[PDB]
């Protein structure tokens, strides 16, 4: 996602 | 038997509210941390991308930060927050 990345 | 209010785990009730200030489902918390619904579980719960809170049961976590200031769950450029998959306490959809 563009929007967000997993930690 | 008991609403989870915060440190949430895999197991817990939880209570998902239709947040005001994100226009998003979230966990009902005393927690700082923002703890959002994941959009695949809003099936599983009746819910529609209007009803204003329901129970869960939480499945998965996941830790997340913002990579757009403009994003889905409406957090500035570079928040973090959990996204969290819940199902019904009972019910099979
Ligand atoms: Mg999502």
């Amino acid at each position: 996602s563009s929007e967000f990345e997993v930690v | 038997e008991k609403i989870a209010i915060r440190d949430f785990q895999v197991g817990d009730l939880v209570l998902i509210i239709l947040d005001e200030r994100h226009d998003n489902y979230v966990l009902f918390t005393v927690s700082p941390t923002l703890y959002f619904l994941h959009s695949e579980s809003l099936p599983a719960l009746d819910l529609k991308p209007r009803r204003p809170w329901v129970l869960g049961k939480v499945m998965e976590k996941e830790y997340c930060q913002a990579k757009k200031a403009q994003n889905r769950f409406k957090v500035p450029l570079g928040t973090k927050f959990y996204r969290v998959k819940a199902v019904s306490w009972n019910k099979k959809v």
